[PDB]
């Protein structure tokens, strides 16, 4: 799950050096020290406990199909460099109105630079 | 040294014997007489006071006519005539018949046959055992048999290759019933299992190998390459040699989760490789493509949490850490949140030989990956769908009744089966 | 033709085919030994000595 | 004199161990017969170091090759230098462990570690004073990291004053080829700080980087990575075995690398290499082999030193020097960059002079250095670690060989109090 | 490391391919079947595992046709039989099938086949895609992989060479349907375009290349030539070379205006080129010229806003400058305020290559050239003339509908489109 | 010693360099291999300023090769004297910046940024004693002037004191071949003001203007063009490698020029340029070196000195000559013209005799004279900047890059400060 940090070997598996001219999962860095030990923290076969708190999230991953996917996307790249005042928020307003496209794991992170 | 059993269960398993023992004598140079016209043969074949070998093999059917076939086939003289073990009547598509009235005659003949296979090894490393989830005999004998050979060898590994019910089309009515059954057995008396449908391997065979029109031989070769790539580290030298309880403990991350997915690439003809570059790269990509899994099932909509991969052949350690750091950079796939590190490599040296009238082209190198997933979560609900609407109203249950076996067996194995689902759910869920 | 020292080293594994392996040592009488001193090496080719 | 007794267990210990003796091998001129060949006097001066002598003229390593599965050692037996060990020193069992840590500490290792220290008390008692032992496995295994680290508590007891180093090699964390890799890891480490008085920290990933970008190697299989190993092994008992101006052995950098009792961990890196079209581009001095030594690619463990302190610093050099020159550049590169090397220790690094260079090279030398950096080695293995621990998997393989949960909690908790003391002397005041 | 991907996407990207690729092979030197009898061809060609070079390319189309044509081809042994993808039935002339209802199906599949295409390659600069507007194929599915391409890729350039319909020829009636609705949503999804209408190369070839009954072929070596010249510094050196990157930045000043129009030049006969000496000052002149545009707008309607040179052959840089310095001393030559410096020159040396039975002459020296400018606003005028009329009596929509889109993406489209021609108002209005 | 490590950042950065290492290997007779075999002791006494030793007799240049696109530096390997930079001094990206100088300097310079700063520290340490640096590059470009700029801001922070030369590239005026040349010469000038101690503005149309008129070629290459630069850039330091009657240095000259920090900006020039035809009616004296050393037309920057006041000027002697005769003509043209010298400073030339001509010539002389006369240049970048920038006109290339917009305003204001700065001490009292 969680990728670590090559520290000085970092620039040998980086995304595209890798050839994976797509987005990527994330780097971490920089991890802190646990002191003492820690507690059990599942049953037997992997179940968690009653008094754990657990995420809300779906238990079989985000993955977006064809047909699930929304019929219109807006595009990754947003610059706000000379758009109108409204022009500006359609846009804006466009990019978040399906919340589970953003989210999904083959849903597009889109960039928004500049104010019209 | 190192030595295993193959236990073929069915006209599933004897079918599939000849395809893979077909496969042992050519990698190994042995005719079908039975001689080399150098020890590397140990672990399957057995040597005899007369120059001859003999295969650690057991064919177990209920009923005479598919080991009859190979009692005159073209090894007839190549298999020991005492090992191809038959009955006069068989389950006919019933566990109970399979489990509680047929069995019992022929399970002590074979449980003796057995030990006189095991004492001829000195070091036993594990028992391959081919069955197939919808036959009676697959199904009732073979769950007999993993029961009997629990308490015989309490460490013994206990590798279990099967078939799977196919999602759309299937040879039998009363299969689902056959199928919940069972998987009592394969719960808490096997190790590991391999279930693979043949649905996934005919859009497999007609999407890249170009047959159209396939047939169970064909089917039959790329399980006996899936098998042979398993115990090649066994057989030959590699710069990682990985054994067969090494992969035990690296794919099982909790006793009732022991199911993973076979994944053999390339998988490709002759014509295809003419055009082709193969690299490390091009056949690991091809491991996580969803159209290649031999089950149907997609691991894009569930995650990993355990992946053994098995090199084979002209293969360097330079491209199988750059191919499997550029797999984990990818948003695609998903890993379990409590596995940061799933991967087992295993690298061998000696390339998959070519059988003569096959339908792959010979390749320098190659790959099997066996990925334990969640995603197979999917199919138990189809699965305890259609079990559902038939045992609803009591269809079909005359038939196990009769043989002897008590209605309460049906509503528990459902339960086992209820239960299971929730297990590979609570997996999914992070905290 | 080069001296022993890390990077000066090629295989002769390029095209050579049949890598078997033999089973030189294993027990015998309970006792660990290497059983046969007349086995060949990887390849089925004879060995130095 | 000063004997060396070489121990080695698993497939990383054998195929690592393998290809030093013959690289010590070359340098005392023995072929694979194991006869003396060689031509100069001091070829033969300080041979009894590494072997004992036996009749008719042979030379016999002081090795001791320690494996479960008994199918490595042929692999070890069928290279270049195969017959050259003697069968006696083989020990071998029947089933191995399969990467798990508990099976090859508890249960299976109880019953073969009784033979291998046969073989070293023969082996100890025969020379007459013994310097001390060393071995070379892996952390991620089950053998060398299992049975490996039960010999090496066993000895402890029985000789407490001779030194034991150990060349092991940690996990990576890009890329891991064992899915159980953290529970062994965190298990041995345990072992590892409180009998051991040297570890040298390698990993294959660090070693792949240098064998790409440093020699530029097209396809560098295990072999290579194996050379480079063996190539550190070598450097630094080699004024042990050739006179030097300035001498030294391994106790030397034992009083003289640890500072504290517990911190024992250290960096290697090798000098002279230079890729083969380099080696027209440059020039053989003293200043260049400094600057190469130094430089964080050149490391061959997976930590940046400049993220942390350089505790003491140790480079052995071979070659015929001027010491005027070796000497400027050490203050010259405690100088330059202070803030990498503590304070409270002026003077932190170490030098040592061997006349004899490795054969067929003019210059060379070895770098140990110990840093406040391995700390990251044991802070991401501890929460790679408590991320598997917390959610009990993979406990049924380790709890179903009797161990209780208790061992664990003190397993991490021994090496969670390192990373917190590494950390403290890191953060401390000249003043 | 310079590499392009191309989608040929319909019967003119499957037609163009043909000749663009043609052209390619003889560039280079690879006989049809793929054979080599200089890594440069690196850019559009792959090696393979038999020592065969296979395009970079995927050839799309819905009908099988126009695409078997091509596999019993004199190349059919050229193209991996994977990169072309078919399908049975064909948009037939419609936006909304091609889009959401049989665009989709095929949608997966070449998705696939483009990741593997771009795992390949080192460095990709970006994706060259032809289409048309006016096909159903051509703009339903290309606006549908255009815009699930960008949230795969999203920095990478997506250039976008496309048929713009005629203002009076025509081979379809409902083309301003489709020609409309596929600018909206491929207006925020592209980053450069280099329409190209078919009457405009007609008249050229019949007044300059003395063909007075051409063929598609004839407009399809023409439109290679364009394709060459952009990729020609990728693949051999020059003075001054120019990437995909290069020239997307000096073309675009708003990001609503990427609508750039192509020109080349020389384009003269064998029999013609006798008689007149071809300089840099002559061929400069010729890209300026109203009746050698490849769009059927005359520029002295509007202003140029930017002009991207693209020289070839054996030409001078005192020359190239000389030739400028007289293009801007001329107001029938008019440009905006805003850029005064508005060109973006690039220099390289091999001259192009003639495929033999073509038409131009082969000739020392050769210009391309790519001039950004408010002259398109009108043929976007003419599109919304032709969209109203048949609009106001919802003639043809019933179709559209029947398929799956809603009425009210008719209107919304042509909105955009309302807005875009005022855009091209305001930059073309001086302060 | 007394050393200079060459920078090299872009396409004119490495072409312009390729000449330049060519250039001074024939004055220290190297071969293309790389050996010495020159014939005069003088040849091989301080070649240590610009190329490093190693074995064999084998000499390679300090030079430091940077673009982000790998096909400039392919062309500079294949030629003639291609082999000669030693490879581990290659750095390079995998894309372009596509004439950005956003994307340049912050999103992919920035990942190149540290591997450069390692083999600048590399090579900086080896020399004993650095006198300092040098660059090469264009300002129109998007990695010279790009990362190029990013480069020159890191290494003033590490070492301050050093000379840091730049012989950028300053775009013209009369044909410009970038589109977006304004943006990126006004922000890449303001890192130079502040970040920089000597620059010299080079212009490729008054090269143009000297090839074709001055010497008369029919076809200049840009490889004369590089000849030109060249001859400039032995000249600055030819003092620092021969004897002579009275030495200079770099720091001599940056002493002497530059009378405030923020005015280091001068126009080259080389004397000795004859065509073919006037060589016949010719002789070599001193004052025919100073006649057409001060010629306007000589000047290979864009700017005529005649419209401004010269505030200090230089002129390096190469050759063996009189001291009176150079003295005396230095003298008379500070007399005759007498109002384009500043009137606060008295005696405005610095003069510098070194005796070795260059190769097969036997005088020289270099120009360097800084002048208010350069404000033309700026005051004629700030109208193309202002006219670009008053539309916010290819602007969503650099913000979308993540820079804001103040960045724009406060270099034009620095840029137009500086003119203000510099306009007063042209309109300046002595009294
Ligand atoms: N993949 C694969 N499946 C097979 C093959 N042969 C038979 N099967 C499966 O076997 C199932 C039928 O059960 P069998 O194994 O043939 O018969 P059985 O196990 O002896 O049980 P009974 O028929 O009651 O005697 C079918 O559903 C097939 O899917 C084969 O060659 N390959
Ligand atoms: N320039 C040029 N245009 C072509 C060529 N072939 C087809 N076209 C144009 O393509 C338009 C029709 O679309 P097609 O490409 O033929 O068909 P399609 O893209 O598959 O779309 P459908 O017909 O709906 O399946 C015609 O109006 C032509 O103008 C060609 O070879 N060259
Ligand atoms: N450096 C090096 N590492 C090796 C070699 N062979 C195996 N390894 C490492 O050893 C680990 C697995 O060793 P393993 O066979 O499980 O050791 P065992 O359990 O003691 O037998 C892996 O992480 C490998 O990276 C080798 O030849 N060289
Ligand atoms: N005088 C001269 N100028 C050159 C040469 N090569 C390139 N240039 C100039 O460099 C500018 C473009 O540089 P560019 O390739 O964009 O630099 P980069 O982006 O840093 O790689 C052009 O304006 C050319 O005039 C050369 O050999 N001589
Ligand atoms: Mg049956
Ligand atoms: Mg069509």
């Amino acid at each position: 799950a969680t990728n670590y940090s090559a520290n000085q070997y970092e620039k040998a598996y980086l995304p595209t050096y890798l050839q994976n001219w797509s987005p990527a999962r994330p780097t971490k860095e920089k991890i802190a020290a646990h002191e003492g030990y820690t507690q059990i923290i599942a049953n037997d076969r992997g179940h968690l406990l009653p008094s754990v708190p657990r995420s809300k999230a779906s238990p079989w991953g985000s993955f977006m199909g064809t047909w699930q996917m929304p019929l219109k996307i807006p595009p990754a790249k947003v610059t706000l460099t000379a758009r109108t005042t409204t022009a500006a928020d359609n846009l804006t307003k466009w990019i978040h109105k399906n919340p589970d496209l953003l989210n999904a794991c083959n849903g597009l992170r889109p960039e928004i630079s500049g104010k019209p | 040294m190192r030595e295993c059993i193959s236990i073929h269960v069915g006209q599933a398993g004897v079918q599939i014997g000849n395809a893979c023992w077909e496969l042992y004598c050519l990698e190994h140079g042995i005719q079908p007489d039975g001689q080399m016209p150098d020890d590397s043969f140990n672990t399957f074949f057995s040597e005899t006071g007369a120059g001859k070998h003999v295969p650690r093999a057991v064919f177990v059917d209920l009923e005479p006519t598919v080991v009859d076939e190979v009692r005159t086939g073209t090894y007839r003289q190549l298999f020991h005539p005492e090992q191809l073990i038959t009955g006069k009547e068989d389950a006919a598509n019933n566990y109970a018949r399979g489990h509680y009235t047929i069995g019992k005659e022929i399970v002590d003949l074979v449980l003796d046959r057995i030990r006189k296979l095991a004492d001829l090894c000195t070091g036993l490393q594990g028992f391959l055992i081919f069955h197939s989830f919808g036959g009676g005999t697959g199904s009732g004998f073979a769950s007999l048999l993993m029961e009997r050979l629990s308490v015989d060898y309490g460490k013994k590994s206990k590798l279990e290759f099967a078939i799977y019910p196919a999602p759309q089309v299937s040879t039998a009515v009363v299969e689902p019933y056959n199928s919940i059954l069972t998987t009592h057995t394969t719960l808490e008396h096997s190790d590991c299992a391999f279930m693979v449908d043949n649905e996934a391997i005919y859009d497999i065979c007609r999407r890249n190998l170009d047959i159209e029109r396939p047939t169970y031989t064909n089917l039959n070769r790329l399980i006996g390459q899936i098998v042979s790539s398993i115990t090649a580290s066994l057989r030959f030298d590699g710069a990682l040699n990985v054994d067969l309880t090494e992969f035990q403990t690296n794919l099982v991350p909790y006793p009732r989760i022991h199911f993973p997915l076979a994944t053999y690439a390339p998988v490709i003809s002759a014509e295809k490789a003419y055009h082709e570059q193969l690299s490390v790269a091009e056949i690991t990509n091809a491991c996580f493509e969803p159209a290649n899994q031999m089950v149907k099932c997609d691991p894009r909509h569930g995650k990993y949490m355990a992946c053994c991969m098995l090199y084979r052949g002209d293969v360097v350690p330079k491209d199988v850490n750059a191919a499997i750091a550029t797999i984990k950079t990818k948003r695609t796939i998903q890993f379990v949140d409590w596995c940061p590190t799933g991967f087992k490599v295993g690298i061998n040296y000696q390339p998959p030989t070519v059988v003569p009238g096959g339908d792959l082209a010979k390749v320098q190198r190659a790959v099997c990956m066996l990925s334990n997933t969640t995603a197979i979560a999917e199919a138990w609900a189809r699965l305890d769908h259609k079990f559902d609407l038939m045992y609803a109203k009591r269809a079909f249950v005359h038939w196990y009744v009769g043989e002897g076996m008590e209605e309460g067996e049906f509503s528990e194995a459902r339960e086992d089966l209820a239960a299971l689902e929730k297990d590979y759910e609570e997996v999914g869920v992070d905290s | 033709a080069l001296p022993f020292l890390p990077g000066n080293s090629f295989n002769r594994n390029i095209g050579k085919e049949r890598f078997h392996k033999s089973q030189h040592w294993g027990f015998c009488n309970n006792v660990r030994m290497l059983v046969s001193e007349n086995k060949p090496g990887v390849g089925g080719d004879l060995l130095y000595g | 004199m000063r004997e060396i007794v070489h121990l080695q267990a698993g497939q990383c210990g054998n195929q690592i161990g393998a290809k030093f003796w013959e690289v010590i091998s070359d340098e005392h001129g023995i072929d694979p017969t194991g006869t003396y060949h060689g031509d100069s006097d001091l070829q033969l001066e300080r041979i009894n170091v590494y072997y004992n002598e036996a009749t008719g003229g042979k030379y016999v390593p002081r090795a001791v090759l320690v494996d479960l599965e008994p199918g490595t050692m042929d692999s070890v037996r069928s290279g270049p230098f195969g017959q050259i060990f003697r069968p006696d020193n083989f020990v071998f069992g029947q089933s191995g462990a399969g990467n798990n840590w508990a099976k090859g500490h508890y249960t299976e290792g109880a019953e073969l570690v009784d033979s291998v220290l046969d073989v070293v008390r023969k082996e100890a008692e025969s020379c007459d004073c013994l310097q001390g032992f060393q071995l070379t496995h892996s952390l991620g295994g089950g053998t060398g990291s299992g049975m490996g680290t039960l010999l090496i508590s066993k000895i402890r007891e029985e000789y407490p004053d001779r030194i034991m180093n150990t060349f092991s090699v940690v996990p990576s964390p890009k890329v891991s080829d064992t899915v159980v890799e953290p529970y062994n890891a965190t298990l041995s480490v345990h072992q590892l700080v409180e009998n051991t008085d040297e570890t040298y920290c390698i990993d294959n990933e660090a070693l792949y980087d240098i064998c790409f970008r440093t020699l530029k190697l097209t396809t560098p299989t295990y072999g290579d990575l194996n050379h480079l190993v063996s190539a550190t092994m070598s450097g630094v008992t080699t004024c042990l075995r050739f006179p030097g101006q300035l001498n030294a052995d391994l106790r030397k950098l034992a009083v003289n690398m640890v500072p504290f009792p517990r911190l024992h961990f250290f960096m290697p890196g090798f000098a002279p290499l230079t890729s083969r079209g380099s080696q027209q581009y440059r020039a053989l001095t003293v200043p260049e082999l400094t600057q190469q030594m130094f430089d964080a690619k050149n490391m061959m463990a997976a930590c940046d030193p400049r993220h942390g302190r350089y505790l003491t610093v140790a480079a052995v050099f071979r070659g015929r020097m001027s010491m005027k020159e070796v000497d400027e550049q050490m203050l010259n590169v405690q100088n330059k960059n202070s803030s990498y090397f503590v304070e409270w220790i002026p003077n932190n690094v170490k030098t040592a002079v061997c006349d004899i260079p490795p054969r067929g090279l003019k210059m060379s030398a070895t770098f140990i250095g110990n840093s406040t950096a391995i700390q990251e080695l044991f802070k991401r293995i501890s929460e790679q670690f408590t991320a598997m621990f917390r959610r009990k998997a993979f406990l049924h393989w380790y709890t179903g060989e009797g161990m209780d949960e208790m061992e664990f909690t003190e397993a991490e908790s021994n090496m969670n109090d390192l990373v917190s003391e590494y950390q403290q002397y890191q953060d401390a005041t000249a003043e």
